[PDB]
């Protein structure tokens, strides 16, 4: 299903200025209201595509930016998951994760149950 | 090259070109990710990759900050420092 192709739907959350403390705790973080605005009816070949264009659209919202610290800001500039904490991660998976809240319905593209976790939080893939 | 086995195979110079190099960030994510963990095994510190990703407020978000911090902390754990160059 992460590997399928679909359309961006949905709404997001508002978002304040500790978002990813949410990344490791039950809820993970929301995809920001105003981010999920600038992705929504967008087409991606896959859920590696929609991660890329998601962090850039972060690296441009200056109020989610200056929650990163200088290297973290050029990896989202780029399109690149930011590292997580050394405690959140899980061997190679050193970044933070898109996943589902809840079951994707016949959907991996619903920014209403996308959530940014850390590795640790996602640890059974 | 001459291998290195350990962080005390680089003078604190070679190091710091090593870090800028992590910061430049002009690799391949493959090969950033190789670096950060090379980086990792080098320096022993517990913060890992928050050395460089998630720096304290008290130094510098700089190479020049984390090989201060590495160089510290190594130094106070009893752990071997940088190789002496011809500075010294």
């Amino acid at each position: 299903k992460r590997n399928k192709p679909g359309k961006a739907t949905g709404k997001g959350k508002p978002v304040g200025d500790k978002w990813l403390d949410d990344a490791g705790k039950d809820s993970g973080a929301p995809i920001p209201d105003r981010i999920a605005d600038k992705l929504r009816d967008k087409e991606f070949k896959n859920f590696d595509d929609f991660r890329k264009k998601f962090w850039e659209e972060v690296s441009k919202d200056p109020d989610l930016a200056k929650q990163f610290k200088r290297s973290n800001r050029k990896r989202i500039q780029q399109g690149y998951a930011p590292f997580a904490p050394q405690k959140d991660q899980v061997g190679g998976r050193t970044t933070f994760e898109l996943h589902h809240d809840k079951p994707i319905s016949q959907g991996v593209y619903d920014m209403n149950n996308i959530r940014v976790t850390t590795p640790k939080r996602a640890i059974d893939i | 090259m001459e291998l290195k086995h350990s962080i005390s195979d680089y003078t604190e110079a070679e190091f710091l070109e090593f870090v800028k190099k992590i910061e430049d960030a002009n690799s391949s994510e493959d090969e950033q990710q190789k670096l950060v963990e090379e980086f990792i095994r080098l320096t022993e510190h517990p913060s890992g990759s928050d050395l460089i990703y998630y720096p304290r407020d008290d130094r510098e978000d700089s190479p020049e900050g984390i090989v201060k911090e590495i160089k510290e902390w190594r130094a106070a754990n009893g752990k071997s420092g940088f190789k002496q160059g011809l500075e010294h």
